């Protein structure tokens, strides 16, 4: 009893500093990430480029494998350091069984981490949640969540950041059965989530995209003014 | 209320010591670097200025540290001694392991991790500095960094120090270049920015320290300039305020 | 006070109150006395049945920890326990390093160090003991030594520890000691022991005699008590 | 005060292991039914999203070919638990060439339940139902955070434990049936449920001597759930 | 002021710290009283004893602790500390001997024990060791040397040297008495000792109640006097 | 209550338990040393607390190498400890490199050592500033170091009681260029500006350091030199 | 040999003012060569060579280790080093190998940094350091290289005369012997400048 | 020479202890034991002093 | 009350309530008592449940041929201390090939115990410990408690309300000693019936008795060798 | 009338003394022109201006927020001595409101 420590637990069973983890992570950028049938695509929101330096170094997504993806909420760092031990696990995944290294495997490592990381004697836990986006075995399109408690959490679409109920809840109402592939209407899916962000800034919009069997490909600011008018078309249509 | 260790969180979540690591970073030393091709440039500013010291060490702030790289640095002075010899110890083994010089990403990001080892584990104090870098490397050119105590860094081209040079950066966005590689053009540009933040006046050569990085045939030479050429720049950016006093 | 909790500060005026609060909890331990005659040393512990429970032989404070040394302890009894472990641990190792009989204050300098370092740290309290070493030797005669729970460890000719600690040696010091052989001393501790708290507080008590000396070869046993039944005889004429 | 594992009360206890017991009760219920015929199991989900896949949330997992798992509480603990036992019964099939019986797998299990130790970390947060079948016939075993470990012939747990124990000693005896104690059971957990029961709310897992092997059950549930 | 509490080993405002300032009255929880004499080539300790005890002993209760054939000490305090830092110090002047291969001189000892005693007070978690300790020497090419070890960790050492509970007036009486410039021929410091001691406590007592450590340099052992020498001093003290 | 104690920084500030270790340092004995163009002239005031007391036992100006002065303003137990590792450190420069260590490289050195002294959390840091001094290469240096870690480099500077009007003095009377002999002048004259009056051959100690090495002088060269030096 | 495994010979001789440093160029394992372009001598900072003779792996790694140290030193120290504290480095690099040795003849060959002041010094698989004034020389062959040097030194030699000199001795020792040869390295430095040439060597 | 912690109420009050133990001494005449006792008894503790780490 | 909570501090009147505190952790467990005769060692403990479906938790576990132990407390520490006492019976029942006297394992027990007692950083261990054993001198039954001064007795009884059994003992202490197993045993359980409240009656399946002699090796009976030891028994004098 | 919740005694949000306890959320992105339109319904103001520019800037919505935008523009139209208040004093209104009051906390944090 008491928000300190990590060790106690509350008078009516609770755990403050992971209850209290998740808010740091509920208050960072939002990131989503769904699934075709085929390719599979995610981005993040709030580029917010401050007119005077690059945002090469400030992405948000990245890859530990050829066949995985990630993203992240919360602080940086602590995605920075888990990312960085996570290249060296499915490396030495890979220095061991010859596979493709699953995405279930990795999810497992990284959450396994994260909390026996959490266990310990006044350790500060990562204060993230991770998209562990891939398909694997014979394209089978995957994606798990994490959880500044270690749990991974398989969803079909996904949303977490800033105002994240509202941006989940839009795709409930957009997520029927025949999305994908299909996969232009998955292109205007990623759209569609991005025109429902919590600014749609329009130029903001940083999204990335997998194939299943091809690399990450990162898209091109007027490709999306593309896409933004054809979802606007589509909105004067509904007229 | 929450405050005791910098581990674990205040409810919020927030924290707690790398607040009050910035807020230990922004009454020290101002620095800056500027958007320039062809060289780079580092300005500081003397702290300590009683006329009763040698400086025969050259350097107070910069430290030269591989061999195309250097380094300002703000906040505890104890503690930069303490990253620099590790630093220069992570850049001579990237050296001893590879015979290439360290491409400065890598370079800042295990700085970065240094840090951050300590803004995890507890109980321990984390470092409460801030520093820059200069380098050249064979994939991007000049370039500029900004480490931070959290372990964040930022890839800039018009740096950031505390409340002596948010009025700095303000005046770096009003009054900013683009295609100009031109070096005393950056020069005159910064004698004017520690002309208006800091409050020296008329800004005496003896609280200012300039040193730059031009890239020499195959050398990447580090020039750490001296007084007489600070003299005449004093002088050119007076003789552009009489410039400025022509309006009257 | 306060200023009490841990064993490594100071108080200001100057004193450490954990030794103070580890003295006078053996204050309320049961009374053990000690005295040496001209050729012996004689150990005797008043020692209590609860109610009915007990059986007359177990848990005796009366140790032994060499062929020539025992322990008469008094207060907590299983640190008592893990003392007089390290007591033999000890002559063990001289025994071990050395091939002959460990002198007795080398012994107690060690034990008074050991107790002593157990003062010094935080992480641990001092000892809640006080005990007795008796010993005796052809070449060095009987040496009655005495510990505190600080670690000061000084010899006498007799002792008491216990609650009647000034009441027993009021008249301990009123016997000739030096004149008389052992087997003297024998009733003299029986009539010591008896005199105090008869029936006042509690209701029962035992008698134990730890005896070494030269009547013993060098050895050092609990009497047969029970010969010659030295207590009971006199005790009964001790009540007049 | 009580402020850590090393401390007792004035009366009793720990006030470590009290706040675990309490976070026994913030978990989905389940329950399991110990049958002469065989073990029979259940669990709530409480699926949260569509998006949320309900195969991919585990409640009953395979420790050994004949001895299923039941978790409740803290996932992670319990995810734990189960990577400790899955070692260890490996183990004991190594150095035995047999099946370790699932009394000696809660014994093993509850050897570190309770070893809990910052020094020379906390207590774990789940308790667990185990079943299977020894040599003496199927074995209903239910454990908790403090590691004393009984028997249990028809044990409920987690949320609305009382009414479910309630209502289970009111319709248990010794003498049942498979399927009858299989509705009863999914009975007693749409009592216990708020949503509607259907096919990816609960599930069952059925262990026998005879049918060793597949101690689950997949959309025949769906019949289960259709003849109530 | 405190304010702080001054629990542990920390800095205190306006700019002391406490506990080594309280240990120097640990010495004056003693209850005794230490002068040391180095007037010519001897040098003298007395220390009385407290015994009020017919059933206590009087072999076992002296102070003066023989360091060395050499080297001799007294002290002051509580026991334990006294006798702990006494087998330090055998131990260590055992560490020269073998080391070095000649005699310690006394200052180096002094010089190990204040490292000690400083190590002890540098890091924390440990009671830093209240006892005083008073050595006393001869070397070769110098002649007798006294010194003083603190609890502090800050020896030092000269002439006329006294400590325990009543020093103050001991110092204020060698001040008024090491004034005059005359030599000291061993019966001179004998009664400067017995005298300074028998003004400070105003008993003139019976040769049974201090002990008196000497050193001289006709025989550099360090030698205990005797019940009959004692005596036959203080009736040559006797006018 | 707070600060208490090396693991935390301030709400805004400064670490107290280094301030209130300079703040200690600052109620130490006064001292003062002065860089010349030839020499640098090291000297304290050491005042016993009674006459009992001997100056032949105790010793402020100590060298670490034959050409390397040191003094201190602080507390004598820490500062022995901090010289006896300089020496053992000078020993190993001196057996790795077979060559005098230079002072900067000293001071970089027992810097770290007091650096990592002040890191978190368990011991307290010095309560010692430092003044290293050494004629290496033929310029002269004077380095004064402080319990956190950092250091500095003087012409002229003091340590211990009215250091600021040590330094006011230091800045009026003292200038670039002396000799050694008119830096010890004007050594023991800010030393008798703020010690006590009675000042012999035993009160103040002094050691130079020639470009012939360090030197520690005596008490017949100083009653020679302070028998009314002015 | 061990040593006679990649073969190698260094010779470095002392001038008047300027001093010289030269090395042969085959690489290869016991009878069968590899390579011509191997290099025995690195620069260490300004106007300071070192040459290696004996195995390459060890030559290498040293080679490395010591620009790893050296640069940590100049990088602490902004002055540039001296060759006795290059000797003394060197020295304490192999000692610390003590019962592990590697297996290589170190020899520094460089100038005063404050006046022209020549030097050489070589040293033994231990660290045995060894300052004279003609010549030293290390490697496989020996015998050939002292009795050359022995042969046509003189004390004070203008750059010409000297870099003839040791052109000669090392191309009839290098002829001489078997398992190195392959051509020839000369560098010749002074204060001005630095000159570096390659000899027309017998490629048998 | 001995601090500090004297204050200015004192040094009357220790002056009437000398000189009314120099009435009970029958005497007008101020020796050093007169300012022995003084000292000893209008200080009111604490002191031992002093002498380490100056 | 600011210096109740840790182990190592002593209190300002001397007495460590960490102690009592585990005196009375340990004073909540099931009943149990141990007698011995001269032959024979019979310890009876009494068994509860968390429900009425649920199995009865177990007192008595074995521990070696010739040495089994009752129980009251903690039962991870009673699980730590059953493997600490099973690897000291095999450790010298491999180096010196015999059974055990039950005197020196008791005082390795307190050993053992001591350190968790004294140290910072462990609790001491809730126990409630009942040994029964044979040595070359006969059955002994040994009690321990969370202070580690075990005691040696005839017949002792710890647990709830365990006084009412004490004080059985006391009038019966004389009786026990010359009797054979059977009506040892049934005044066992005629100190168990009085740990009870008397509105219910022991059970087959609440209790369990255990039997070592010294012919007959330790063994534990559960309902089926106990349904012919709890006949010969009367009512309680209602 | 709270803010916080969870510090609040059981023993008081017990129905008894209180029965009707009653949720104020943020409530929609809906009714935010809604308070747009009553906070301007007596002010002169052009058209210029969409509300789903301020609807599509900020995730917490509250007439804490529509007011100050309000106030703000007003004294961005007497800064520019203007009636029918134009587009870019709503918009640097809107960029002055969000960042004065909310951002959290200086970078970084998170980001």
């Amino acid at each position: 009893s008491y928000d300190r420590a990590i060790t106690v637990f509350s008078p009516d069973g609770h755990l403050f500093q992971v209850e209290y983890a998740q808010e740091a992570v509920k208050k960072g950028s939002t990131a989503v990430g769904v699934r075709g049938r085929d390719i599979v695509v995610l981005g993040v929101e709030k580029k917010s480029v401050a007119k005077l330096q690059d945002e090469r170094t400030v992405r948000k997504i990245c890859a530990l494998d050829d066949n995985v993806c990630m993203a992240f909420a919360g602080l940086t760092a602590d995605a920075r350091i888990v990312i960085n031990r996570a290249r060296v696990e499915c490396q030495s995944h890979r220095l061991t069984v010859e596979d493709p290294v699953t995405v279930e495997y990795i999810t497992r490592y990284i959450a396994s981490l994260k909390q026996r990381y959490t266990q310990s004697n006044g350790r500060r836990p990562f204060g993230i949640s991770a998209l562990i986006v891939g398909f694997d075995f014979d394209g089978t399109p995957r994606l798990y969540q994490t959880d500044p408690s270690g749990t991974y959490h398989a969803w079909k679409a996904n949303a977490i950041g800033r105002g994240a109920k509202s941006v989940r809840e839009f795709l409930e109402k957009n997520y029927t059965d025949e999305a994908i592939e299909t996969d232009d209407l998955t292109i205007k899916l990623v759209i569609k989530a991005l025109l429902e962000v919590v600014q749609s800034g329009g130029k903001n919009i940083e999204l990335a995209v997998m194939r299943r069997d091809q690399s990450l490909k990162i898209l091109n600011p007027e490709e999306i003014e593309k896409y933004v008018a054809e979802i606007e078309k589509e909105k004067e249509e509904n007229e | 209320r929450y405050d005791s260790r910098t581990t674990i969180f205040s409810p919020e979540g927030r924290l707690y010591q790398v607040e009050y690591a910035m807020e230990a970073i922004g009454h020290a030393g101002t620095c800056l670097g500027i958007l320039a091709n062809d060289g780079v440039l580092l300005a500081a500013e003397r702290r300590n200025i009683h006329k009763l010291l040698d400086e025969v060490f050259f350097s107070e702030k910069i430290y030269k540290l591989n061999e195309d790289m250097a380094c300002s640095v703000a906040g505890i002075t104890s503690d930069a001694n303490v990253l620099t010899n590790e630093l220069r110890l992570i850049a001579q083994r990237y050296l001893l392991q590879y015979q290439e010089p360290i491409p400065c990403e890598q370079l800042v990001t295990a700085l970065c991790d240094i840090k951050q080892a300590y803004t995890q584990f507890g109980g321990k104090r984390p470092f409460g500095v801030s520093l820059l870098y200069i380098g050249w490397d064979k994939h991007y050119g000049f370039q500029l960094y900004q480490s931070d105590p959290s372990g964040n860094y930022g890839g800039w081209k018009a740096t950031c120090i505390g409340n002596n040079s948010a009025a700095a950066v303000s005046m770096l966005k009003q009054d900013y270049k683009e295609g100009e590689m031109t070096l005393k053009s950056a020069l005159a540009l910064a004698i004017k920015v520690l002309n208006k933040t800091m409050d020296v006046s008329k800004l005496s050569a003896e609280k200012v320290e300039i040193a730059t990085l031009t890239r020499e045939n195959g050398k990447t030479v580090i020039r750490v300039l001296k007084q007489k050429e600070v003299e005449q720049l004093i002088k050119k950016h007076e003789e552009e305020e009489a410039k400025a006093e022509r309006e009257k | 006070t306060g200023y009490d909790l841990s064993a490594s500060t100071f108080s200001p005026d100057g004193r450490v109150f954990q030794v103070e609060y580890a003295m006078k909890a053996v204050e309320n331990s049961s009374t053990a006395i000690g005295i040496r005659c001209k050729d012996g040393v004689v150990f005797g512990v008043e020692k209590l049945v609860l109610s009915k429970l007990y059986e007359e032989g177990s848990n005796k404070r009366l140790f032994n920890v060499d062929r020539h040394v025992g322990m008469a302890v008094a207060g907590l009894l299983a640190d008592a326990r893990s003392l007089a472990d390290i007591a033999r641990e000890e002559a063990s190792n001289f025994r071990s390093n050395f091939g002959y009989n460990i002198p007795l204050k080398h012994l107690a300098d060690r034990v008074a160090m050991y107790v002593h370092a157990y003062t010094l740290y935080s992480a641990v309290r001092p000892f809640g003991c006080s005990f007795m070493l008796g010993s005796y030797s052809v070449n060095d005669g009987a040496q009655l030594y005495m510990i505190d729970p600080s670690g000061v460890s000084y010899g006498y000719w007799g002792c008491a520890i216990g609650k009647a600690r000034q009441a027993a040696k009021t008249e301990i010091e009123k016997l000739q000691m030096k004149e008389m052989t052992c087997r003297d001393i024998v009733k003299e501790v029986a009539k010591i022991i008896y005199i105090v708290h008869d029936e006042v507080k509690d209701k029962a008590f035992e008698l134990e005699l730890s005896w070494v000396g030269e009547l013993t070869n060098g050895r050092h046993e609990i009497v047969p008590k029970d010969i010659r039944e030295e207590a009971e005889k006199y005790a009964k004429e001790s009540l007049k | 005060y009580d402020r850590g594992v090393n401390t007792f009360s004035p009366e009793g206890r720990l006030f470590q292991v009290e706040y675990a017991i309490e976070a026994i009760k913030l978990g989905s219920t389940a329950i399991g039914i110990q049958t002469s015929e065989g073990v029979c199991l259940a669990v709530e989900k409480r699926i949260t999203s569509p998006l949320m896949e309900p195969s991919s949330i585990e409640k009953i997992v395979e420790i050994d070919a004949h001895i299923g798992c039941a978790m409740s509480g803290l996932i992670a603990d319990a995810k734990t638990l189960i990577d400790k036992a899955r070692v260890e019964t490996q183990n004991h099939w190594f150095t035995y060439n047999e099946t370790m019986t699932v009394e000696s797998v809660t014994q093993a299990v509850s050897n570190l339940a309770l070893q809990f130790g910052e020094e020379d970390s906390r207590p774990f947060g789940v308790a667990l139902l185990f079943g299977g079948v020894d040599e003496k016939g199927p074995q209903l075993f239910h454990m908790d955070p403090s590691g004393t470990f009984v028997q249990c012939d028809a044990r409920a747990i987690g949320s609305a434990s009382e009414g479910a124990q309630s209502s289970l000693q009111e319709v248990y005896h010794k003498s049942m049936t498979l399927k009858e104690a299989i509705k009863s059971s999914l009975i007693i957990l749409k009592q216990v449920m708020e949503e509607k029961l259907n096919a990816t709310n609960i599930e069952l897992a059925t262990v026998q001597p005879g049918q060793n092997f597949h101690m689950f059950t997949k959309e025949e549930l769906e019949e289960v759930i259709k003849d109530i | 002021s405190a304010g702080f509490d001054r629990h542990i080993t920390i800095f205190s405002p306006e700019g002391r710290l406490y506990q080594v300032e309280y240990a120097f009255k640990a010495i004056n929880q003693g209850g005794l009283t230490s002068v040391a004499v180095r007037g010519k080539d001897c040098a003298v300790i007395v220390t009385q004893k407290k015994v009020p005890d017919k059933l206590l002993d009087s072999s076992t209760v002296t102070h003066l602790f023989k360091i060395t054939e050499n080297i001799g000490c007294v002290m002051t305090g509580m026991t334990a500390d006294s006798r702990s830092q006494v087998q330090r110090a055998r131990y260590e002047a055992a560490n020269w001997k073998y080391k070095y291969g000649y005699e310690i001189p006394v200052d180096m000892l002094c010089k190990r024990i204040a490292d000690i005693s400083q190590v002890y007070t540098q890091n924390a978690e440990m009671r830093p060791l209240g006892c005083c300790m008073i050595l006393i020497g001869i070397d070769e090419e110098q002649g007798p040397q006294v010194y003083k070890c603190d609890p502090a960790g800050y020896y030092c050492g000269f002439k006329a040297t006294a400590a325990g509970v009543k020093q103050t007036e001991s110092t204020s009486f060698l001040e008024k008495k090491v004034k005059k410039k005359f030599d000291w021929t061993f019966e001179q410091t004998v009664e400067t000792a017995i005298t300074c001691l028998s003004t400070v406590l105003s008993i003139d007592f019976k040769p049974s109640e201090i002990e008196v450590g000497v050193v001289t340099v006709e025989n550099p052992k360090f030698r205990i006097l005797t019940e009959a020498e004692i005596d036959a001093h203080l009736v040559a003290l006797a006018e | 209550g707070y600060s208490f104690s090396l693991t935390t920084f301030s709400p805004s500030g400064k670490l107290v338990q280094i301030e209130y270790a300079l703040a200690a340092v600052a109620g130490g004995a006064p001292s003062v040393g002065i860089k010349a163009a030839n020499g640098v002239v090291l000297a304290t005031e050491k005042k016993q607390k009674s006459i009992l007391y001997d100056e032949r036992s105790v010793h402020k100006v100590e060298p670490i190498t034959k050409h390397i002065g040191l003094v201190y303003s602080g507390m004598g137990p820490d500062y022995r400890v901090l010289v006896h590792r300089a020496r053992k450190l000078a020993q190993q420069y001196y057996l790795v490199y077979q060559e005098p260590i230079p002072t900067a490289q000293l001071v970089q050195r027992v810097a770290s050592v007091m650096q990592e002294y002040t890191q978190s959390g368990g011991v307290r840091p010095f309560g010692v500033s430092l003044l290293i001094c050494g004629w290496n290469e033929g310029r002269p240096y004077l380095f004064q170091s402080d319990p956190s870690g950092a250091y500095f480099a003087w012409k002229a500077t003091a340590m211990g009681k009215n250091y600021v009007n040590g330094k006011t003095f230091l800045e009026k009377r003292y200038n670039e260029d002396l000799e050694l002999e008119d830096a010890i002048h004007t050594a023991i004259l800010t030393l008798k500006e703020s010690f006590e009056g009675q000042m012999t051959e035993d009160n103040i100690e002094v050691g130079i350091c020639n470009e012939a090495g360090f030197r520690r002088l005596t008490p017949t060269e100083v009653k020679d030199y302070l028998a009314a030096i002015a | 040999s061990i040593m006679s495994y990649n073969g190698g010979a260094v010779m470095a001789m002392k001038g008047k003012n300027c001093v010289a440093i030269a090395a042969d160029r085959r690489f290869g394992i016991q009878a069968q060569m590899v390579t011509t372009d191997f290099q025995k001598i690195f620069p260490m900072g300004d106007r300071l060579y070192i040459g290696l003779a004996g195995l390459a792996t060890d030559v290498q790694t040293v080679a490395q280790r010591l620009k790893f140290r050296l640069n940590l030193y100049e990088l602490k120290e902004g002055r540039q080093i001296k060759p006795y504290t290059l000797m003394s480095m060197v020295a304490n690099l192999l000692y610390e190998k003590r019962f592990g040795p590697y297996y290589t003849e170190p020899v520094i060959a460089g100038l005063d940094p404050k006046t022209f002041k020549p030097f050489i010094c070589s040293l033994d698989l231990i660290g045995c350091p060894m300052v004279t004034d003609d010549f030293v020389v290390s490697g496989t062959c020996a015998e050939q290289m002292y009795g050359m040097c022995e042969s046509l030194w003189e004390p004070n030699m203008d750059p010409d005369h000297l870099f003839e000199t040791i052109s000669q001795a090392m191309l009839n020792a290098v002829d001489r012997d078997a398992v190195s040869g392959m051509g020839v390295i000369v560098h010749i430095i002074e204060k001005d400048k630095i000159t570096t040439r390659t000899l027309k060597a017998r490629m048998d | 020479a001995r601090p500090d912690k004297i204050s200015g109420a004192d040094i009357n009050s220790i002056c009437q202890e000398s000189g009314m133990l120099a009435v009970r001494e029958n005497r007008y005449i101020v020796l050093a034991k007169d300012f022995e006792k003084a000292y000893k008894t209008v200080i009111k503790k604490d002191e031992q002093e002093h002498e380490f780490y100056k | 009350n600011q210096y109740d909570n840790d182990v190592t501090v002593w209190s300002p009147q001397g007495r460590i309530h960490q102690i009592e505190y585990a005196m009375e952790a340990v004073k909540q467990g099931s009943a149990t008592v141990g007698l011995k005769s001269k032959t024979h060692a019979v310890l009876v403990a009494l068994k509860r449940a968390q429900s009425e479906l649920a199995a009865h938790q177990k007192k008595i576990l074995h521990v070696d041929n010739h040495i089994g132990i009752s129980i009251a407390g903690l039962t991870a520490d009673a699980r730590l201390l059953c493997n600490f006492m099973r690897q000291e019976c095999l450790d010298s029942r491999f180096v010196f090939d015999r059974p055990l006297p039950v005197s020196r394992l008791v005082s390795l027990i307190g050993s053992k115990t001591q350190i968790p007692t004294q140290r910072y950083g462990r609790r001491p261990y809730g126990v409630g410990l009942l040994i029964a054993g044979y040595d070359d001198m006969g059955p002994h039954i040994f009690q321990t408690c969370p202070s580690a001064n075990y005691f040696d007795c005839r017949a002792m009884s710890i647990g709830a309300r365990s006084q009412s059994a004490r004080t059985y003992l006391e009038r019966h202490m004389s009786e026990f000693m010359e009797c054979n197993l059977n009506e040892l045993v049934k005044h066992g359980l005629r100190a168990l019936r009085e740990t009870l409240p008397a509105e219910q009656d022991l059970t087959t399946k609440n209790v369990s008795i255990g039997i070592v002699g010294k012919d007959l090796e330790f063994t534990i009976y559960d309902d089926d060798d106990v349904s012919p030891f709890l006949e010969g028994l009367e009512e309680r004098p209602q | 009338a709270t803010n916080r919740i969870e510090t609040l005694d059981p023993a008081l949000i017990r129905p008894g003394r209180i029965d009707r306890k009653i949720e104020f959320p943020l409530p929609d992105e809906k009714t935010k022109k809604r308070i747009f339109q009553i906070h301007t319904s007596r002010m002169t103001l052009a058209d210029d201006v969409t509300l789903d520019d301020l609807i599509m800037a900020k995730d917490d919505l509250s007439g804490a927020d529509i007011k100050a935008i309000c106030t703000e523009a007003g004294l961005m139209a007497l800064r520019e001595r203007r009636m029918k208040v134009t587009n870019e004093d709503f918009k640097k209104s809107k960029e002055n409101v969000l960042y004065k009051k909310q951002e959290g906390t200086p970078e970084g944090l998170y980001l």
